[PDB]
């Protein structure tokens, strides 16, 4: 449960400092240097006070190794709005910036600090015996991007053994970013980060842009509001190991009931019962419409039709704050009808997880006193349209051959791109063809594939 | 005598497959209707014509 937190890239370091200061305001870590609730230095030693333990200097500092060869993100995590609450001396800067080029990181520009990050992970991996995996904050191409996550994952699978490799593989919106080459690294992701991992997640940026421009109506279509909402989703997922109690539905059975298969590796997220700062005027606190607008595309990160995507698993999660008996009271609300199209060889029921202790609210953003949540996270075959969109983008770019000579004279290979295409095709066909109900193998005589 | 008769046994009574219990009710119903027409048209008209063949 003392999992090693890696944060590379500009998005990784950005949401790393943001989310760890959200833990600081969540666990009470005041800018004094220590909490006023529990007087143990740095951090506590409870079941949930376990992210913060003794590694640095006896002060139980927050535990996250921050490495990126882009030096300006290391500067603004060193010179942001908090100067001592992170690791006082363990953040090492990067000397030369990759500057939006992924392929330099895996072969040329990031190879000098691989020994240093191996030393850091050997420092932070011989620690306390609780280690259920890795809280990887993956990125594609912002800073170094997929380079350090890729080399860390491959040498962690061939050198550290078979530990779980929980990923936050962000698939950002091209509108808010500036790169164009991003399909190349997003499809090399399958070759270098997908097979040798063991568990993964998905965070997105298109739906937050869509609600911020149209629905939530916040005039901030940049990475800052994306960080402000992904901080909420990271706090929501870490509340399992952060809010221990009677209903501590933690990571232990979570990693079991997420993924069924090798290449059913990619879950989905549908957290959006959000109430805005311009909606923060004592409005309706709803437990009905947050159940009634689940399969509508508002909560979905990628606009997909639920009418075509069959589900082999479904993990329901309603984290509130009001009553532990409201678990039963919300069981007896809407779950009785639920005629949802399923694979003919999967279960039907919905798991339940609540955290009835109320949290501490993040100030200075676009959120009200949020207390309750809905998230229908599962592995769905309805992301086949999103991966077909990505493959259409990559097929058009490979017909255009943009930055091919940029991405071949450093260590890559056209046959390596062919094998990456085959890996992407395997991840497709485990969701396109095998992922749908394959009942057409029993027997009939019409002229089919015998 | 035996030619059309015995070779018609050797074909037609070698032309009866077991049904398919795997599959949903629609294809099973189609195989059932083809079965209940197949054995009726194998026994009825063939032993009618082997009855009134020449006596």
């Amino acid at each position: 449960r003392e999992c090693i937190s890696i944060h590379v890239g500009q998005a990784g370091v950005q949401i790393g400092n943001a989310c760890w200061e959200l833990y600081c305001l969540e666990h009470g870590i005041q800018p004094d240097g220590q909490m006023p609730s529990d007087k143990t230095i740095g951090g506590g030693d409870d079941s949930f006070n376990t992210f913060f333990s003794e590694t640095g200097a006896g002060k139980h500092v927050p535990r996250a190794v921050f490495v990126d060869l882009e030096p300006t993100v290391i500067d603004e995590v060193r010179t942001g709005t908090y100067r001592q609450l992170f690791h006082p001396e363990q953040l090492i800067t990067g000397k030369e910036d990759a500057a939006n080029n992924y392929a330099r990181g895996h072969y040329t520009i990031g190879k000098e600090i691989i020994d240093l990050v191996l030393d850091r992970i050997r420092k932070l991996a011989d620690q306390c015996t609780g280690l259920q995996g890795f809280s990887v904050f993956h990125s594609f191409g912002g800073g170094t991007g997929s380079g350090f996550t890729s080399l860390l994952m491959e040498r962690l699978s061939v050198d550290y053994g078979k530990k779980s490799k929980l990923e936050f593989s962000i698939y950002p919106a091209p509108q808010v970013s500036t790169a164009v080459v991003e399909p190349y690294n997003s499809i090399l992701t399958t070759h270098t980060t997908l097979e040798h991992s063991d568990c993964a997640f998905m965070v997105d940026n298109e739906a937050i842009y869509d609600i911020c421009r149209r629905n939530l109506d916040i005039e901030r279509p940049t990475y800052t509001n994306l960080n402000r909402l992904i901080g909420q989703i990271v706090s929501s997922i870490t509340a399992s190991l952060r809010f221990d109690g009677a209903l501590n539905v933690d990571l232990t059975e979570f990693q079991t009931n997420l993924v069924p298969y090798p290449r059913a590796h990619f879950p989905l997220a549908t957290y959006a019962p959000v109430i805005s700062a311009e909606k923060a005027y004592h409005e309706q606190l709803s437990v009905a419409e947050i159940t009634n607008a689940c399969f509508e595309p508002a909560n979905q990160m990628v606009k997909c039709d639920p009418r075509h995507g069959k589900y082999m698993a479904c993990c329901l999660l309603y984290r509130g704050d009001v009553v532990p008996k409201d678990v039963n009271a919300a069981i007896a609300t809407i779950k009785t009808k639920r005629t949802i199209q399923f694979v003919d060889w999967c279960p039907t029921g919905f798991k339940v997880g609540i955290n009835y202790e109320p949290p501490t609210v993040v100030p200075g953003g676009d959120l009200a006193k949020v207390q309750r949540a809905v998230c229908m996270l599962s592995n769905t075959t309805a992301i086949a349209e999103a991966w077909a969109r990505l493959d259409h983008k990559f097929d058009l770019m490979y017909a255009k051959r943009a930055f091919v000579h940029w991405y071949v004279g450093e260590g890559m290979e056209e046959g390596e791109f062919s094998e990456a295409r085959e890996d992407m095709a395997a991840l497709e066909k485990d969701y396109e063809e095998v992922g749908v109900d394959s009942v057409e193998g029993e027997g009939e005589e019409e002229g089919e594939e015998y | 005598d035996l030619l059309k008769a015995v070779r018609l046994i050797k074909f037609l009574y070698q032309s009866n497959p077991p049904p398919n219990p795997e599959g949903t009710r629609q294809a099973r119903r189609n195989r059932r209707r083809r079965w209940r027409e197949r054995q009726r048209q194998i026994h009825s008209i063939s032993e009618r014509i082997l009855s009134t063949y020449l006596g």
